[PDB]
């Protein structure tokens, strides 16, 4: 048992077992098997030097209401408030009860602050604003957002 | 860096061959064990005792996601 | 025979002395940010003269925390200490087989230690390298050797007692 | 508008690590069953 | 044909469809996007009517 | 304007071929020389 | 002992007239330019019912030529005929050693030919294949069966030889 397992272990890996024949088809089968294998995950791995390029795992407003690690809010007195505010959709009036009760305080007074909580948050915080700003931001240094 | 490594391997992987050595057996010198590990390293027979089989496993092993490893970054 | 004891003691303050250098200076010899080297400590610059703390260190916590205090080498240091300290015990005192053989034990595992260690510091690394660096790996390469040359004289002792035992 | 090949030792270097730590447990084992047990056996004899 | 496939998948646009000619693609007559096209003045926009 | 993955079995079937060949005249120059030299 | 006689007629009469089938009809059957079948020599349709000259032929010169009137396969016809025929020769006037060996040889390598003339023909047809050319392929399959109890019955006569020699 303890020489068989060897003989499956070094098996694997890149010596002879054959005797009965029968257990030919065996150890055969078992190099077929496990070349395909050894082929199989060397190619993925392949692939994954080539391919593998990141890509966000979340762009939507729907996955910001099903998380709560990465914080949003929005700019304070403005039209953003009033619609989350008065929304009635299922995941912006979700979104707006959270924010609305977050703490620390996920609203912000100016766009700058907004964007100042963007940057330094590592990623934890998400700023909510109208397109055009944020296409504008999209156009500033660092470019990180 | 991944050249020392490896040497590094081969070496400690030999001397530890002796060591399972400890009335001889195939790796009785260090010579035909460095021999093994290069001849693992590329592309016969260490079991014996069962005690240096494990650590001989642990070897191909090792070099063998190795070598995957450097062939997938050339093929890249 | 006696050249076991030679290259023993040559092994042992060899490696021993090179790897506490190793841990002096001379690790990473770069461009600061400027060219400065470091020795896993504090960095010293060319502003250019002056030295700083620059080991400023569950990714960043256990990985970093590992690399900063340096470990693995200082266990390589206490394990080498244990070494030579051994073997010096083994000096006098026979007993045939077993101080010979625990020493070796602790000896070779300690160069792995040492080795381990580097991969440690490397690894976290992430321009040219330091010298006493390289004398660190150079320490624990030869070390591998000394334990070598002492596994080799401990069978050898077991011949002679077996051979002697008939 | 103001926006507009390597090899990772690493990875696997941690499977170096691991793959030694067992080299020196399996020797450890190894020797502590070899000096225990056999020589044990051999005083036990007389 | 692995990496081949696996790094495989294409994003559009509307421009993206105003560059190729393989996928076809069209509006409803007689309505307030037909008027949308023919009366569009961006360069893809007029392009694709 | 009116302009707007396989396996190649041929290449190395060849060398099947040609590998084929080189087993029959070697077991041919074999039995020739084991009958004629030997007998 | 005589199952070597037994096998080796079927292995004959099988494989030949198998062979030949295949050069009958039943080699490409697939859509025309509409569907239709084909052996080589001249496809069938299902207008649809009629028949006509099909195997309108350095690449395509060679290649082309070499697909072009069955060459190969022949030569596997022709061969295997010289296999029936040798072997019914071998049946009386002894000759111990040299006839069955011969034939034997000539066999197996005519199943060469078949297979490598599938080869040649799969390479230059560049949807599915016909019946009877199955029969082909497996004809040569079973032909090289033949020939293994072939050279297993001519080394048997080795062992009865050499075992009567002492």
């Amino acid at each position: 048992i303890f020489n068989s397992l060897w003989f499956s272990l070094g098996a694997f890996m890149r010596d002879i077992s054959p005797r009965s024949l029968s257990g030919r088809i065996v150890g055969g089968v078992w190099w077929f098997f496990t070349l395909i294998i050894i082929s199989s995950y060397t190619a993925n791995l392949a692939a994954f030097l080539t391919v593998e390029r990141m890509v966000s795992p979340i762009e939507s407003a729907e996955d910001l209401s099903k998380q709560t690690e990465i914080a949003y809010g929005t700019l304070d007195s403005g039209s953003t408030k009033e619609f989350f505010r008065r929304s009635k959709i299922a995941v912006f009036d979700k979104m707006w009860t959270y924010m609305r009760s977050a703490e620390p305080s996920v609203f912000v007074r100016t766009t700058a602050e907004g964007v100042a909580r963007v940057r330094k948050s590592k990623g934890k915080y998400a700023y909510l604003l109208e397109s055009t700003m944020n296409e504008y931001i999209e156009q500033r240094k660092p470019c990180d957002t | 860096e991944i050249w020392m490594c490896i040497v590094f391997a081969y070496i400690g992987v030999s001397v530890v061959l002796f060591l399972v050595s400890r009335e001889s057996t195939n790796e009785f010198g260090i010579f035909n064990s460095l021999w093994f590990s290069l001849g693992a390293f590329m592309r016969d027979i260490s079991p014996r005792s069962l005690s240096g089989r494990i650590v001989g496993g642990v070897w191909w092993f090792f070099t063998l996601i190795i070598i995957s490893s450097y062939t997938a970054n050339l093929a890249a | 025979r006696g050249v076991q004891m030679l290259l023993t003691t040559v092994g042992a303050f060899a490696a021993f002395s090179l790897m506490t250098i190793a841990v002096g200076t001379d690790y990473w010899l770069y461009s600061r940010g400027v060219m400065t080297h470091s020795g896993l400590w504090r960095t010293c610059c060319l502003f250019k003269g002056l030295c700083k703390q620059i080991d400023h260190f569950t990714a960043e916590y256990f990985l970093r925390a590992v690399r900063a205090s340096s470990i693995f080498p200082i266990l390589s240091v206490i394990l080498l200490f244990m070494g030579g300290l051994c073997i010096a015990a083994s000096e006098f005192y026979k007993t045939r087989h077993n101080i010979i053989l625990s020493a070796g034990i602790f000896f070779v595992s300690a160069g792995l230690s040492n080795i381990i260690g580097i991969i440690v510091y490397i690894s976290a690394n992430a321009y040219s390298y330091g010298w006493s660096f390289y004398f660190g790996a150079l320490s624990f390469i030869i070390a591998e050797m000394v334990g070598v040359l002492a596994v080799h004289m401990f069978i050898d002792r077991h011949k002679q007692l077996r051979a002697t035992a008939r | 508008g103001e926006c507009g090949s390597a090899l990772s030792l690493s990875n696997v270097a941690g499977v170096f690590y691991i793959l030694v730590g067992g080299l020196g447990l399996a020797m450890l084992v190894a020797l502590i069953e070899f000096c225990y047990k056999s020589r044990a056996e051999a005083k036990r004899m007389k």
